[PDB]
């Protein structure tokens, strides 16, 4: 943990590399919801390649 | 080097064994990034031998903590050395002094 | 002895100088202790923690 | 005490893909049976009649089983749950882009004359397919670039 | 705490002492322009709600 | 009507140290201009730097070369501090060849017409063996800022170097009183500049002023994808006559419309039986698609 | 290529009031938010043309701590009330006005005698209050033209009371720098500027004038 002096009291600073792993099924669902991916394996490959 | 020390840096650097220390006096006959050859003085030579000392330096070797062990020479071609002098610096050493 | 060595190098004896903000150019209101320290990097790297 | 961990096999991966696929209840049961029938090399080991019998309902025809099987064959890896080598190669070729230099000749060779290639004829094959030796070499090289055992990716 | 304590202190003879200001915004303008000290004792028109 | 400043004098103390005088300035403009110019000069000047090195016999930077006093890493560190001025292009390749005992410096680089070495005494390495030679190729290009090599396949043997393109080392400024003809309220700005000798002080001042003016021009005028397979027409599918007629009777033109329909909806439509539904599912599965897929913000403008 | 920098693309203006504005500009190169914001703030605070009240004279007042029986407030209160008077003189750089009133009630800026060049911005601005019907007030107010703020202590007849002159129309200026990103670059600046004027000019006009002044200061070196 480091210090974020600019933050508001209700906010925290999360690394995006951690957030990509933590929220993976949500990202799969959102990718399949707007037609970017048509199958679960396509979304999995897109997340692996980090487009 | 610390630039503000206590006077114990040389003792720690030399007694640890991470540096290359001259076993006998002489003149630097050959210097390189990986080996040093010293031409021994005539008054320190044993009968019936070619008086030369060869030092092979440790280059980019893994340690017990997955760190780097690397030695670099601190002498020039042709300069005199004596017994106990430092020939090559080890990790965290600067001209024979501890440098953390 | 430290003050004498500072005087030999033409430096303030108190060990404090005036600084300026890099973002505005304004001088800080009080003198600041500026010097040299020996820092170390410890074997606790955030690459190995995250 | 270290008790050991869990590993993912080919069937575990296929079932994971089945669960996240918009199947109906009957379709999901058929998919479960089909995935149970798949061996470690990625080939189906029973005829579709056995699967239809194992479903246990008389309201279901073989065409629905065929549709479910075709959908499953497009899972990762592509070509899994194929009936034979010809089907696996055709499935793999179906996913290629149309700009490939020798897609049509390779498809023709695989679909029509696969025994001649296995017997190493290279003489009657030319007469049957009316090709030269310039294109046959490239077609055979393209055919040999496919995966004969798609199920070993999760060995 | 240190910053709030430092800003809300008074000095006996500071720059801009003894002037009358229309409000807090004029005090801020004087401080930023360098015409008054942060510790100068002044009189300010203040509006407060109860 | 303010009095405008002008560039009065340039004092070249050394080849890397200069003083530039701006005069006259109104009350308070000295610091306003000085701090902005210092920030821009320290931040945005362009220069040339070494980016790639290829040495004849070495494979990576964690090795040594026989007859060379330094390691490869120290040689790369020395090359990182090489000062080069290129007047014709944004990329160049220099060649270095040397043999015999002695210090290999920057004056041993093969001469190029459009390349100037401002510090020929810069030491690169040392050869300690008589029958020892070194030959290398160095890539130099123009840029600005600091670009580490990690943030930018290659053959085995090509070594990357972090790029520090900035030619400015330090900037200081002072504001004194200007003794103009008939006024005693005008100031004078003196900018002390320390660089690596590869940039003219006056062009640096002009470039900083140009950048500031271009950035400031925005205040002078101040006022306020679906997947391709889903876009193919339904006739791409090789359906039967009756299936195509039934789909066209439901105004299902594209695959993205058919895919959003569930089995029950396609089963309650007239003239469509279970067999035709199975055929549609089969032809969709042949491409790896199913029924019951939800799409957001469809259609995409047809 | 190496001489090409980012330019603001999203410009947002929010009007809290008629004399209070917030401006947001993004994206900017790293470090330029502080540069631009500090330069603009310094120019707005220090060097800005305007007109302001300089000094006053009252018939019954000879010293700053004097008496004006019949007036609710003291003399320094009247000086504070006059310091916040906004004018739009469109002629000579020095005008004099006369204020005479009698009665019971608030004496405001609308009571000032009419002048062709002078245009009062807020007639509702209150100068003082008269309590007694026999009470009378008479004074002369001088307005001059200048730049920025000039304290009266640096300027040290009879009855001439000095007033701090606030020529600049800016009442408050502040700025803040926040993080902004483009899909490939994450270390970019986002500049927010909040400013309030006294009503003589709009905040946007003040920003444009400050930018124009700073840009014209650089004409001798811009290529």
């Amino acid at each position: 943990i480091t210090v974020g002096p600019y933050l508001r009291l209700h906010q925290c600073g999360l690394p995006k590399k951690m957030a990509l792993e933590l929220f993976k099924p949500f990202i799969y669902g959102k990718l399949e919801l707007r037609g970017l991916a048509t199958t679960i394996k396509a979304a999995k490959k897109m997340v692996e390649r980090e487009e | 080097k610390p630039l503000v020390g206590t006077g114990m840096e040389r003792a720690v650097a030399v007694d640890s064994g991470v540096t290359a220390v001259a076993k006998r006096g002489g003149v630097v006959q050959y210097v390189d990034a990986s080996r040093i050859v010293i031409k021994v003085n005539e008054d320190e030579m044993y009968p019936g031998e070619a008086g030369i000392d060869i030092y092979n330096l440790t280059k980019y070797t893994r340690s017990n903590q997955n760190t780097c062990i690397n030695q670099m020479p601190c002498v020039s071609l042709g300069e005199p050395v004596e017994r106990g002098d430092v020939l090559a610096d080890g990790p965290s050493t600067d001209l024979g002094e501890l440098a953390l | 002895e430290i003050k004498e060595l500072l005087k030999l190098g033409d430096l303030p004896t108190s060990g404090q100088i005036r600084l300026y903000d890099g973002r505005t150019g304004e001088q800080f209101e009080r003198p600041v202790t500026v010097g040299y320290m020996y820092m170390l990097k410890l074997n606790h790297l955030v690459d190995d923690k995250m | 005490v270290y008790q050991g961990e869990t590993t993912q096999t080919l069937q575990d991966y296929l079932m994971w893909q089945v669960e996240l696929t918009p199947f109906s209840d009957t379709d999901r049961a058929i998919a479960t049976s089909i995935v149970d029938a798949v061996d470690e090399t990625g080939y189906l080991t029973v005829p579709l009649e056995d699967i239809l019998e194992s479903i246990g309902d008389e309201e279901i025809d073989i065409d629905e089983v065929e549709a479910v099987l075709k959908r499953i064959q497009r899972f990762d890896p592509v070509g899994v749950a194929a009936k034979d080598l010809r089907d696996c190669l055709l499935i793999q070729l179906s996913q290629f882009d149309k700009t490939t230099p020798w897609l049509e000749e390779a498809r023709l060779i695989i679909s029509d004359h696969l025994d001649l290639l296995a017997n190493h004829d290279f003489r009657t094959l030319m007469r049957v397919t009316r090709l030269k030796e310039d294109v046959l070499k490239e077609a055979v090289n393209l055919i040999q670039s496919l995966d004969p055992r798609p199920g070993q990716s999760i060995q | 705490v240190l910053g709030l304590y430092y800003m809300t202190r008074d000095c006996v003879n500071a720059k801009g002492e003894g002037m009358v200001l229309t409000g807090p915004k004029e005090a801020e303008r004087l401080y930023r322009s360098g015409l008054a000290s942060l510790h100068a004792r002044v009189k300010v028109r203040i509006t407060e709600y109860e | 009507e303010f009095l405008k400043p002008r560039l009065v004098d340039i004092e070249q103390v050394s080849s890397t140290h200069a003083k530039v005088t701006l005069e006259p300035l109104e009350r308070g403009f000295g610091h306003t201009l000085g701090n902005a110019l210092r920030r821009i000069l320290l931040s945005s000047m362009p220069g040339c730097a070494v980016t790639e090195v290829e040495i004849d016999g070495v494979l990576h930077e964690y090795s040594t070369k026989e007859g060379v006093q330094e390691d490869i890493l120290e040689i790369l560190l020395n090359l990182k501090g090489l000062a080069v001025r290129v007047q014709g292009k944004d990329e160049v390749i220099l060649t270095l060849n040397k043999s015999g005992i002695g210090p290999v410096t920057a004056a041993d680089i093969t001469h190029d017409g459009d390349v100037e070495i401002v510090k020929p005494q810069h030491v690169i390495c040392h050869l300690t063996d008589e029958n020892a030679s070194i030959s290398m190729r160095i890539k130099v290009q123009r840029g600005r800022g600091y670009v580490p090599a990690s943030t930018r396949e290659r053959p085995i043997g090509r070594l990357l170097v972090d790029a520090c393109y900035s030619p400015v080392e330090r900037i200081a400024y002072n504001v004194e009183a200007a003794r103009v003809e008939q006024r005693t309220d005008l100031d004078k700005l003196v900018i002390e500049m320390e660089t690596n000798g590869t940039i003219d002080p006056e062009e640096a001042i002009r470039r900083a002023a140009t950048i500031l003016a271009e950035q400031l021009e925005a205040f002078v005028d101040l006022r306020d994808e679906f997947d391709p397979i889903l876009l193919r027409p339904v006739d791409d599918l090789e359906l039967t006559v009756r299936s195509a007629n039934c789909l066209k009777a439901e105004a299902i033109h594209y695959i993205g419309d058919l895919v959003q329909r569930t089995e029950v909806e396609l089963l309650k439509t007239p003239n469509l039986g279970k067999k035709s539904l199975t055929e549609i599912k089969d032809v969709l599965a042949s491409r790896g698609l199913s029924l019951g897929m939800r799409l957001e913000n469809w259609p995409p403008a047809s």
